[PDB]
RNA sequence: GCAGCCGACUUAGAACUGGUGCGGACCAGGGGAAUCCGACUGUUUAAUUAAAACAAAGCAUCGCGAAGGC
RNA sequence: ACGGCGGGAGUAACUAUGACUCUCUUAAGGUAGCCAAAUGCCUCGUCAUCUAAUUAGUGACGCGCAUGAAUGGAUGAACG
RNA sequence: GCCCUAUCAACUUUCGAUGGUAGUCGCCGUGCCUACCAUGGUGACCACGGGUGACGGGGAAUCAGGGUUCGAUUCCGGAGAGGGAGCCUGAGAAACGGCUACCACAUCCAAGGAAGGCAGCAGGCGCGCAAAUUACCCACUCCCGACCCGGGGAGGUAGUGACGA
RNA sequence: CAAGUCUGGUGCCAGCAGCCGCGGUAAUUCCAGCUCCAAUAGCGUAUAUUAAAGUUGCUGCAGUUAAAAAGCUCGUAGUUGGAUCUUGGGAGCGGGCGGCCGUCCGUCCCCUGCCUCUCGGCGCCCCGGGGCCCGAAGCGUUUACUUUGAAAAAAUUAGAGUGUUCAAAGCAGGCCGCCUGGAUACCGCAGCUAGGAAUAAUGGAAUAGGACCGCGGUUCUAUUUUGUUGGUUUUCGGAACUGAGGCCAUGAUUAAGAGGGACGGCCGGGGGCAUUCGUAUUGCGCCGCUAGAGGUGAAAUUCUUGGACCGGCGCAAGACGGACCAGAGCGAAAGCAUUUGCCAAGAAUGUUUUCAUUAAUCAAGAACGAAAGUCGGAGGUUCGAAGACGAUCAGAUACCGUCGUAGUUCCGACCAUAAACGAUGCCGACUGGCGAUGCGGCGGCGUUAUUCCCAUGACCCGCCGGGCAGCUUCCGGGAAACCAAAGUCUUUGGGUUCCGGGGGGAGUAUGGUUGCAAAGCUGAAACUUAAAGGAAUUGACGGA
RNA sequence: AGAAGACGGUCGAACUUGACUAUCUAGAGGAAGUAAAAGUCGUAACAAGGUUUCCGUAGGUGAACCUGCGGAAGGAUCAUUA
RNA sequence: UGCUUAAGAUUUGAAACU
């Protein structure tokens, strides 16, 4: 502080209610239009339909070909670059089905190697991919 | 200017003890800071001083004996109930054992540990050990 | 710490501690209240009442000597003006300045030496109108202070 | 600061009454949203063309010191 | 001051209009800016809107048979 | 005695705004409303206007001391039964498991006409990342009535149940 | 961050990984075996969120160089404001410093007003008189602050009691008809009560309509009694109005090393208007002799026998004022240097003058603000954006060289931005020295001139105020360079203004607004990234 | 006692015609911006970076950038003699 | 006593007490 009276509180008060706009915390999930801009919406997981298997290109010292999901999501009609885990798990994803998306866990920001790709998928088809791949279940053909 | 010669004497009396030295001479005389000398006095921390009467603000002239760590002075002045005088001396003082927090009250200035006795709380004026 | 001028200067008078008068002024405290009549109704201000007293005089202080002040004493008669001598001298100026801005456009500093003057008029005049020596409709108006002369 | 005399026209505010009719005849501007050309006023093909044409203010170039320039 | 402002085919690291140029012959070789306009043959050019339905209108694209800078280019209240 | 905003700094007032007088209505006090006069009232000590993924309070989670965030949800108190206005009986309701009309949604019809309102318990449609049995009973606690004696999906006991402890 | 350099496969491919990081033919990190760990009927992965965060800072942050103090003063709200008014006396006990006082310390108790010579007098001492000591009835002209007292829904929480076989719960139950239990505490901000009077505000008498204490006048009203009863008059009082008086110790705190104001001699590139001088630069004129002169590293465009360049005499014009000029002065900052004159202003010092808190910092709203740039007018020496040209170069639309418009200068209207930098807000003090330099003042040996010397000038040695500075230092601090402040700071608080919260996107969009235009003041997000940045150390490097 | 019924006043939902808060569509493509192991033409910056750099302002140029007029040292000078 | 002197592909480093 630099002000020390004993009835300066409106200045004090009327001084850190505006220099806490200026945090960053603060600014994006209290008012103010992230949560307007969430392609969610303020919640944890999102149902969505697939419309095109692409691959992205990793960044520096690395060199692969990372494997990502082009999805449309329902409650809003936005779009979205998911992510595909395991390995080879693309091969069990045919076209214009309904995939789980779930964040990746960064709080939507950039993760590892993968430029701009802040999501991941979970369950295909209401079948959890993990018994997918391991093999404890099977695709309803 | 001077908004406060309690705080510019409690400051004029901690600039002389990190140097190392005797007697010095403050401007003005309070009458609180003459019952705030003789407060510290009774527990012994400096020696006896002496007032120097012109027809103004009189000087002061005190002798200083070695065992003064550091006289303070709180700025600004609050109140000062009787639970929260333990939120004070919690964490402006050293310890328990010693120090005193030093407050006016509508019986008359004196330390918390009187303060007890009496029953009384009042408006804070500093602190010394 | 000056109003208008960033110097910090040190340099006035020192009455001792010693009030009380001396031996051989033998001037009674009337005969000076006669002196004053005397110089007063000529026309003096107080200051330079005070002055002439102790250069032809020999007097220190003349609260020490009567009971009260100069003007306080001149108060009970009547011959004091109205407006106070330092409010007058800082109306003469102003007056003086304003006429050699009127013949003189170019002149910034006469310019800028003008605001604060007007500055220590519109501050002392409300703490006359709170100690209460002049009426609450009394304005410096600018471009009529001189007819007050 | 009051009395008495003469005297011109207007403006405002209420009340009543008529079959919703009252600037009762005459007199008396239809309006909005956009493009092209020209700044406007003004002028002309008397007797088929009055305009988007010329003019115009502004702007810019050229010759010439008198036996000379046009 | 009248007047003039074309050409040689591709250069990359997937379409590929095309980077940067290639390339230079007869005086330099269409910059800023505007458009199917009162100037654009192919022509009712293509796209969006105006309509139940629009060879006309309005907004955009430019490869302009043959737009363009005092032979004036782009501008914008009032007025007709 | 309250949340964000000055990219809201001037507002209200013959469309009652702030007051005086006499009345009308109403359970009573008042611009609550008429009739006549006066021109005033709030505001940088943040009025006015706008937002709120705002129902308020008792309280809950983490915490040295200070505090931050959450309180739709079993207790108290108010608001509302698709949206808005109107009124009867009655001590008490502008009531909706009571009536009269409009708008929106909606049923049976012999085509002349008739009737309706789950944000009561169950259960489906829908929207969703997102949440259970169209079961049994007045015995418990209590409420209603003309009343020891009849009723109550209020309530209780079971079924689903990896919220969690 | 607890725990395999075990074995077999792929070979920057497929993939793991919250972060650093692994994989290119022997991978402890990949897909699998074996083995190993942590939690265990539960465990991981998303999201919202609190602590950690003294990375939102009232307790408790930063602002020289890293993010950071408006270009500068003025200024209404606001916030904060110097010193000063009443000291005391006895009653008792515990106790030890000392030759029964005591010098006594500790601690309790007692010694506020009458409005009650009208309440109205409960007792109680005093000698029908009022009367003493003293329960209460009903004011005692204030807030702010502090303590007590009532009042505050349950549940919850904290908490005693109990052995549901323990436990989370629950309020029951324990003995041979009996005995109980079902507690307490806590409960801000305001309002009511009741005491406290340090601190912090605010009051009276100075045109004296002054505050009591009585004598005189004029208008008034209520009752009991002059028997019962009707005009009138008083007493007694309870309201105004009003004449001369007496009386108090009869009334104005001090004059800040706070501030304003007057006077006094001085100072300075401080500011405005007028006056004057100076070489030079270009140009022009007439003379004097002759083939080159400019100009770069080297040259050429350029000038020249109609006489250039140099030399002399003259003459016009418009700018600029060197050398004297320094870590010197002034000004609020930008800024200010020829002589002379006029108009008013201002610092510092001197002051035994004056008024007596008039002051400090400052939201909105205002004045000034170098250069360049704009619209007008005069005036155009020299330089000179744009431009043309000659070389250089692979190319130069650039540096180099000749010419050159707009401008550079003056008066008048605008614009308000700079590394406007000491890259360090303003007021306040406080705590070490050492030499200097500049104005005013205080003394002093002595030289120097005036000569006829006190006094004025020039040196020399000291003291004091404040003004730009400087060396030196273990005050002290700091990440360090470094600072008498960037110090008095975990031993954290003197007052008071503006502003920053990772980097970029970006001082951009939009919305307002001032401006003739150029542009300026307020001023976000979407997305995107794990580093960008400051101070010192070593090495290699430099056409240093 | 009173069934229908009407005069006008009141309360007034609802209907055709003007302004504000928040949300959306083709969205030109004109324009941007950021981000992607290896592209083209160049050399502005860091050593005196080979013309010392950097801010404010105007004008120009394929691109970085150049050139003027008053500043600053965050520079390569804490200094240059009677 | 100073003329010119442009350029150079992406990846690849880590330490314990007895
Ligand atoms: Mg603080
Ligand atoms: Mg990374
Ligand atoms: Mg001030
Ligand atoms: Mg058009
Ligand atoms: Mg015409
Ligand atoms: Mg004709
Ligand atoms: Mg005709
Ligand atoms: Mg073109
Ligand atoms: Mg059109
Ligand atoms: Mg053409
Ligand atoms: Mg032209
Ligand atoms: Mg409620
Ligand atoms: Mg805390
Ligand atoms: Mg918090
Ligand atoms: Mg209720
Ligand atoms: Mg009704
Ligand atoms: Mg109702
Ligand atoms: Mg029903
Ligand atoms: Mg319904
Ligand atoms: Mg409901
Ligand atoms: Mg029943
Ligand atoms: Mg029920
Ligand atoms: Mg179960
Ligand atoms: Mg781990
Ligand atoms: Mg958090
Ligand atoms: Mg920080
Ligand atoms: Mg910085
Ligand atoms: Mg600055
Ligand atoms: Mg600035
Ligand atoms: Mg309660
Ligand atoms: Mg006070
Ligand atoms: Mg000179
Ligand atoms: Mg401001
Ligand atoms: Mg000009
Ligand atoms: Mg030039
Ligand atoms: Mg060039
Ligand atoms: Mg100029
Ligand atoms: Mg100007
Ligand atoms: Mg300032
Ligand atoms: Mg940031
Ligand atoms: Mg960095
Ligand atoms: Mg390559
Ligand atoms: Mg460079
Ligand atoms: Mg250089
Ligand atoms: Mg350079
Ligand atoms: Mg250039
Ligand atoms: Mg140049
Ligand atoms: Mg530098």
């Amino acid at each position: 502080g630099k002000c020390r009276g004993l009835r300066t509180a409106r200045k004090l008060r009327s001084h850190r209610r505006d220099q806490k706009w200026h945090d960053k915390q603060y600014k994006k999930a209290h008012l103010g239009t992230a949560l307007k801009a969430n392609p969610f919406g303020g919640a944890s997981h999102a149902k969505g339909i697939v419309l095109e298997k692409v691959g992205v290109e990793a960044k520096q010292p690395n060199s692969a070909i990372r494997k990502c999901v082009r999805v449309q999501l329902i409650k809003n009609g936005k779009k979205i670059t998911a992510f595909v885990p395991n390995d080879g798990c693309l091969n069990f994803i045919e076209e214009n089905d309904e995939v789980l998306v779930a964040g990746f866990g960064r709080k939507g920001h950039a993760v590892g190697d993968i430029p701009g790709v802040r999501f991941k998928v979970v369950k295909v088809a209401n079948v959890s991919l993990l018994a997918l791949y391991k093999g404890k279940k099977e695709r309803p053909r | 200017v001077r908004m406060n010669v309690l705080a510019d004497a409690l400051k004029s009396i901690n600039n002389a003890e990190k140097r190392g030295k005797r007697q010095v001479l403050i401007r003005p005389c309070s009458k609180v800071i003459v019952r705030f000398l003789t407060v510290m006095m009774k527990h012994g921390y400096i020696g006896e001083f002496e007032i120097i009467d012109d027809h103004r603000a009189g000087k002061i002239v005190v002798n200083l004996t070695g065992r003064l760590n550091k006289c303070g002075v709180i700025s600004p002045r609050f109140d000062v109930q009787l639970k929260d005088l333990e939120k004070w001396q919690n964490n402006l003082l050293p310890s328990r054992q010693f120090g005193f927090i030093v407050l006016t009250t509508s019986a008359g200035i004196m330390d918390h540990e009187e303060a007890r006795r009496k029953h009384t709380g009042g408006k804070i004026l500093g602190f010394f050990f | 710490g000056r109003m208008h001028a960033p110097g910090k200067g040190l340099s006035q008078s020192a009455l001792p501690y010693r009030r009380s008068v001396p031996t051989w002024l033998k001037l009674t405290s009337d005969d000076v209240k006669e002196q004053i009549y005397k110089l007063a109704k000529k026309g003096l201000t107080p200051s330079q009442i005070g002055v002439i007293l102790r250069d032809s005089h020999g007097v220190a202080q003349v609260r020490f000597v009567t009971g009260n002040k100069i003007l306080r004493i001149l108060k009970s008669k009547g011959l004091a003006p109205d407006l106070p001598e330092d409010l007058y001298h800082l109306i003469k100026k102003a007056v003086a300045v304003r006429k050699h801005l009127e013949r003189n456009r170019k002149d910034k500093d006469a310019k800028f030496r003008l605001i604060l003057i007007e500055s220590r008029i519109h501050r002392l005049a409300r703490y006359y109108k709170t100690k209460r020596v002049l009426p609450p409709n009394w304005k410096y108006e600018s471009s009529t202070a001189s007819a007050l002369v």
